[PDB]
C-alpha cells in the first residue's frame, strides 16, 4: 500500500492510539476475575497482534469469536481489525445448524471459543472444513488465549491500509430463508463513533455520555458491535466493567461496587433487574441505561423513572451501524411529570447527526411528517452496509430506489420525533386500508384472560386479508372467541368498518412457536395455520 | 399423598428424568435441563393433565415446581 | 457483443443447428406418452425460447428444473443455454433441506417442477425468496409447460455471445459440509461432445456409438448432464427414447419395442434389469450399456456377457465433465473367454482424447505406472470446472499443484489401463503403510454370514490408525468377532504385519447409516463410533 | 393364529399404520409409505422382536411381507 502521509485514512488504530482522552492508570475490569489498566490493555493488544501473526493470519483472513462479554472480546474488537483481518461475531443464541451455516459461509480460519460453548461445537465440528485452529477460552489460568499472549512481545508496528477494507462482519437472522451477512469497514466504524459521540456528548444535561462515566454493557456484544459503545468508551478512556454471563444479582452487585453510570440493555433484562429482590434497597440515581433492543414499553419506563433512572430509548438494526436515532429531551421536557416524561422517553427518537430518514409508500413517494401518516422508514447514513455478503437479489431489494429499507413502519412528528408502529411484513391489508398488528395485540392483551397475544392475517375474497388473533387464556377462564370479540368491540378509537371489528375471527391456540431470539415466528404460525 | 406424586411424574416425562431426583424441591429449570420453551410447555402440560388453566401470570413468579404442586 | 464473424465461438446452438447428421423425420419418443420428429423438436426449442423471453429471462438469469427423463428435459438442455441463461439441475434425491440450500445458493428465478415433486416443494416453499414463478409439469394435456409453449411462435433468432459464458450448473454432495456447485461453459460442453465422439466413435468394432444407434438413458439426467450423452445423441441425429420414471418392466418393454441399442446406467439398475423375470426370454444381443456409476463388479459383468450384452465401464465425476476414461478393447481381446473379458471390461479404462492423467503422492511426485504403485489420480482436460461456485478454500484444495484432484486412488498399467482402488478419504494408514478398505470389505463379504460390510479406521498409539470392520450377520449365525477374525486370517496374499491382520478388532453393528445416494456415510459412522 | 397377528403389528408400529389395512398381503412397500431405509429397518425389527437372524439375502427376494410372516 502506498501510504501518502498527507492523505489521511480513517482506521480503528487511530481510535485506539489517538483517543479523546487517555489515562494509563484507568482500569479495565472483568467481573470479579481480572483487573488491569489501559497501559496493560494496549500491551495485550500488541501481544495479540503478535500471536495472530504467528498463527498465520494475513490481511484477508477471518477470525471467528464465540465468547461472552469480557476483556478478551474488547481485545478482539481492536487487534484483529488492525492486523487487516475481518472479525466475524458469532451469535451463540442461534441453532447449531445456523451457526454451522454462518461458519461455512464466512469461511473462517481461526475460531476463538469459550469452553462453555464446546457442546455446541461438538455437534457441528465434523462438517466445518475451513477452520484450522481452535482456541479455547477459560476464566482461569488454563485459558489458551492467555497462554498464547504471554508468549509474545508487547511491541508491534500496525500497518496502514485503505480505510475501505472490511473490519467486521456478522449475520442477521431476520425474515429470510438463511442468515444474511452484513459487514463494515474501518472508515464506517470510525465515523459511527465520531457521529454518535457528537450527538449524545453535546446534550445539555440529560442522557449524555462523557469522560467521567463508568461503562458496563448489558448487550451481548456479538449483535451489532454492542451498539458501537465499546469503541466509544475506549475513545473516551473511561473505566469499563465487563460482567460476563448476565445474572441479575451479579449485575446489581457490579453496579453497586463499580459505581457504574452508563449501560445499555433490552427491556427484558431491565425488567428482570428492576424486579429482582436485591434491587429494592440499592441506589439507582446515577444510572443512564439506554433501551434499544425493541419497543421499550411505557409501564417499564414509568417504573424505571420512579426508581430515579435516566432511561431513554434508541433505534437501530444490523444493517444500519446500528444507531440511527436516540431519544433526546429538550430542557423544557424535564419539567413534565412522570407520565408525560415516560411517554416522551419511550419513543423511537430523533435521527442522529449525518442521518437522513424519510417515510415512503410502496411507490417511494415520501409521505408527509404530520404525526399520523405512516410509511416505511428509508435511511441514508455514513455507516450502512452496502449489500449482503455473497448475495444479489436481497441486496438489490435492500437498496431499492437509492435508500436503505429498514422494514419498519412509522409516523414522524412535525418536530422530528419518530414513532415506530410495526414491521412491514406484519402489515394487515384489509381491502384498501392499512393497519398494524401490535396495537391490536396490546388491546387484546389488556383483557384479564390472556397471557400472550399473536395477531396475524387471513386472506378473504372481498376485503382481502383480514386479521386473526391467537392468544392463550387465563385461569378458570374458558372464554371462547365470542368473549374476546365482545371485549374488542368494547373498545373505541378505530377506523375502517365501524370499529374495524367485523372479520376478527379470534382463536385460541395453546402453544405459540418462539424463535431463538425469543420472538414468535409469525411465518411459521402462518404456515401451520394456513 | 397421590396428587403430589404424579406432578413429579409429568415434568419428568418429557425431559426424560427419573422421579427420585425430580421432586417438589426440584425447580422447573437447571436440574431438568429445560430451556424457555421446554419450561413453558411443561407448565402447559401441567394443565393438560391435571386440568388447571395456568395463565403464565402465576408462572412469572413460580420457579420451584413445589409452588405449582401445592397450587393444585 | 461484438460478433466478428471470422472469429468463431463454440456454442451449444452450433451443436443443435450444425450437427453431424440431421434427419427431420427421425423421432423423439417419450415413453408411451408422446412422439414427434426432429423438426418438431427444433420448433419446440424455438417456442421455449420465446416463452422464456416472455417470462423475463435475461442473459444472466437461472432456471431450475425438477423433472424426470423426458423430452422436456432435452428441450431445457438446449433452449435455456442458447438464450444465455444458466441451467441449474436439481438433484431430486437430496433431502429437502439440501435442495433448499442449493436453490438459495444458486439464486434461481424460475423453477420448472414436476407435479410428483410438489410435496418436496411444500415443505421448503416458504423459505425461498428468490423464485418468482413456478411451472408445473404434467404427463397429460394439463401441463403448464405445454400450455406456455403452444402460445408462442416457432421463429427465434438465437444470440451470439462469448463461448466462456456459463451454460449449466449443478451441486455435488461429496465429502464436505455443504453441497458444492460446479459449472460449465458452452465451449466446455461442445468440446466434451467432440472429444467423446472422436474417442468412442472411431473404435473398430466394440462399444462404439454411431449414427445408426437408438439411445435411451437410464441415468437420471440431472447428475452430470447424463454423461453428456443427450448432446452426443442429438449431434448424431439418432432416435432417442426417454422412459420417464425407471421401472424395470417398463424399461424392458421399451428396449424390446423401440429396438434400443445404446444405454448408460449404474450397476444396481443393470442388476435389477437382468434379474427381472420379464428379461429371461427377451433378446439382448444388440445392446451396448456403459456402466459408469461406480465400480462395476466382475460377477455382474460376467452375467451380462453371458446374456450377450456389450457391457463396458467408464469413469467420471461431477467436476470432470464428467467422462475421463472409457474401457476400450483392442481386437485381440475379443477372442478371450468370458472370464478374462469380464476382468478387462470391469476396469476403469484408458483416458479419453485430450485428457492427461497421472497418479501422485501427497508431495505430488508422479508415481510410476507399473500396475502396482498406487496414488491419487490428478487430471487435466478441456472440460473441468475451474473452481467451486462462491468458494475459495475448497476451490484452492481442488486445483492444488496445477492439477485437479479427483480424490480417488488408483494404479495405472504399463499399457494405460487404470484400476481404481478406493477413495482418498477412505484410506487406512497403519504406521507407515497404506492400504485400502474396499478389498477388505469384499474379503469379509465373501464370508457366508455377512450381508453388508463396512471397514473404517480407528487411531492407535504405535501403529497409527488401524482398520475396524462393521458388518451384519446372517441367519442362525451368531458368529462373534473371533469367527470373523479367523475367517480373515484364513485368507492369503496380504502385506504389512504377517497378513496385515493383527489389529482388525472386527465388530458387528446392526444398522449402517446410508446417505441419500444409497452409499454408507462413513464420516457419520466414525462420529457415532469414535 | 397369534404369530401371524403380531407380524401385522410390528410393521404397523414404526410407520403409524393401522392393523386392519396392514396384513399378510400388504407388502413391505407402497401402502406403508416406507423408503429403502425404512424397509430395511422394518426387516431388522422383525428379528429384533421375533428373534430371527435375517441376512437380507432372504430379503432380496421377499416383497410381500407374507413371505416373511410364513418364513417365521
Ligand atoms: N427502539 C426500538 N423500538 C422499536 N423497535 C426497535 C427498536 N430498536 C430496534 N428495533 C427493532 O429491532 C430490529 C433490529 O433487527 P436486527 O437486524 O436483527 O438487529 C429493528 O428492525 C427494529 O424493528
Ligand atoms: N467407473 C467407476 N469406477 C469406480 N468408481 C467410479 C467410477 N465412476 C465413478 N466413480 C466414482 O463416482 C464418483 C463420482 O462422484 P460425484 O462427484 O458425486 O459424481 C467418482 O469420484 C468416483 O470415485
Ligand atoms: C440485542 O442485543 C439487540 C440487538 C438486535 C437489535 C439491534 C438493537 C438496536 C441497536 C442500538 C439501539 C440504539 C441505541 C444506541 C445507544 C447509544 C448511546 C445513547
Ligand atoms: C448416477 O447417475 C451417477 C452420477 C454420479 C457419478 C458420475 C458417473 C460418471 C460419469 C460417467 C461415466 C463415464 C462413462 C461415459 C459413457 C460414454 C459412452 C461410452
Amino acid at each position: 500500500y502506498v501510504n501518502d502521509p498527507s492523505n489521511y485514512q480513517l482506521l480503528i488504530k487511530n481510535l485506539l492510539f489517538s483517543p479523546v482522552a487517555f489515562n494509563p492508570e484507568q482500569e479495565i475490569v472483568y467481573a470479579n476475575h481480572r483487573r488491569h489498566s489501559y497501559k496493560t490493555f494496549h500491551d495485550r493488544v500488541r501481544q495479540f497482534a503478535n500471536a495472530l501473526t504467528k498463527m498465520g493470519v494475513k490481511k484477508g483472513d477471518t477470525v471467528a469469536v464465540m465468547d461472552y462479554d469480557s476483556h478478551r472480546y474488547l481485545e478482539c474488537y481492536f487487534a484483529i481489525p488492525m492486523i487487516g483481518a475481518k472479525l466475524h461475531m458469532i451469535n451463540v443464541r442461534l441453532s447449531p445448524e445456523q451457526i454451522l451455516y454462518t461458519i461455512d459461509h464466512a469461511e473462517d480460519d481461526i475460531i476463538l471459543i469459550h469452553e462453555e460453548f464446546l457442546p455446541i461445537l461438538d455437534q457441528i465440528k465434523g462438517r466445518i472444513d475451513t477452520v484450522t485452529r481452535y482456541v479455547v477460552l477459560r476464566d482461569d489460568e488454563e485459558c489458551e488465549y492467555e497462554r498464547l499472549l504471554e508468549q509474545e512481545s508487547t511491541e508491534y508496528n500496525f500497518p496502514d491500509f485503505d480505510e475501505n477494507t472490511v473490519a467486521t462482519t456478522f449475520y442477521t437472522t431476520g425474515t429470510t430463508g438463511f442468515p444474511k451477512g452484513v459487514f463494515f469497514t474501518h472508515r464506517q466504524l470510525v465515523l459511527h463513533t465520531m457521529g454518535i459521540l457528537s450527538t449524545i456528548g453535546t446534550n445539555a444535561s440529560q442522557g449524555r455520555l462523557h469522560q467521567g462515566d463508568i461503562y458496563m454493557p448489558i448487550t451481548p456484544m456479538f449483535h451489532v458491535h454492542a451498539w458501537g459503545l465499546p469503541y466509544m468508551a475506549t475513545m473516551l478512556g473511561v473505566k469499563q466493567v465487563y460482567p460476563g454471563k448476565y445474572v441479575p444479582d451479579v449485575l446489581l452487585n457490579l453496579i453497586e461496587q463499580e459505581k457504574v453510570t452508563f449501560s445499555h440493555c433490552v427491556p427484558t433484562i431491565l425488567h428482570l433487574l428492576l424486579s429482582s429482590p436485591k434491587s429494592k434497597a440499592m441506589d439507582f440515581s446515577g444510572w443512564k441505561v439506554v433501551i434499544g433492543g425493541a419497543a421499550l414499553p411505557k409501564a417499564l419506563c414509568k417504573s424505571a423513572l420512579e426508581r430515579d433512572i435516566d432511561v431513554f430509548a434508541g433505534y437501530g438494526m444490523s444493517e444500519t451501524g446500528p444507531i440511527l436515532s436516540i431519544v433526546q429531551l429538550t430542557p423544557e421536557q424535564l419539567e413534565l411529570d412522570v407520565d408525560q416524561q415516560a411517554e416522551y422517553r419511550s419513543k423511537t427518537g430523533k435521527k442522529v447527526a449525518l442521518v437522513e430518514a424519510y417515510i415512503v409508500d410502496e411507490d417511494m413517494n415520501k409521505l408527509p411528517h404530520d404525526g399520523e401518516t405512516a410509511g416505511e422508514i428509508v435511511v441514508r447514513a455514513p455507516w450502512l452496509t452496502p449489500n449482503y455478503y455473497k448475495d444479489n437479489k436481497n441486496s438489490k431489494a435492500l437498496w431499492r430506489g437509492g435508500y436503505l429499507h429498514t422494514g419498519d413502519v412509522a409516523h414522524i412528528d412535525d418536530e422530528g420525533f419518530i414513532k415506530i408502529t410495526d414491521r412491514v411484513k406484519d402489515m394487515i391489508k384489509i381491502s384498501g386500508e392499512w393497519v398494524s398488528s401490535l396495537e391490536l395485540e396490546d388491546i387484546l392483551h389488556q383483557h384479564q384472560s390472556v397471557s400472550e397475544v399473536a395477531v396475524i392475517g387471513m386472506p378473504h375474497n372481498k376485503w382481502g386479508e383480514v386479521p386473526l388473533a391467537l392468544v392463550t387464556l387465563k385461569e378458570d377462564a374458558q372464554v371462547t372467541e365470542k368473549e374476546l370479540l365482545g371485549f374488542a368491540k368494547d373498545f373505541i378509537n378505530k377506523g375502517i368498518l365501524a370499529r374495524e371489528a367485523l372479520l376478527l375471527k379470534v382463536k385460541i391456540v395453546d402453544e405459540i412457536a418462539k424463535t431463538s431470539v425469543g420472538k414468535v415466528d409469525k411465518k411459521e404460525l402462518r404456515k401451520l395455520h394456513l | 399423598s397421590t396428587i403430589e406424586e404424579r406432578v413429579k411424574k409429568i415434568i419428568g416425562e418429557q425431559l426424560g428424568v427419573k422421579q427420585e431426583e425430580v421432586t417438589n424441591n426440584a425447580s422447573f429449570v437447571e436440574d431438568l435441563g429445560a430451556d424457555s420453551l421446554d419450561t413453558v410447555e411443561l407448565v402447559m402440560a401441567l394443565e393438560e393433565e391435571f386440568d388447571t388453566e395456568i395463565p403464565d401470570e402465576e408462572a412469572e413468579k413460580i420457579t420451584t415446581v413445589q409452588a405449582a404442586i401445592d397450587y393444585i
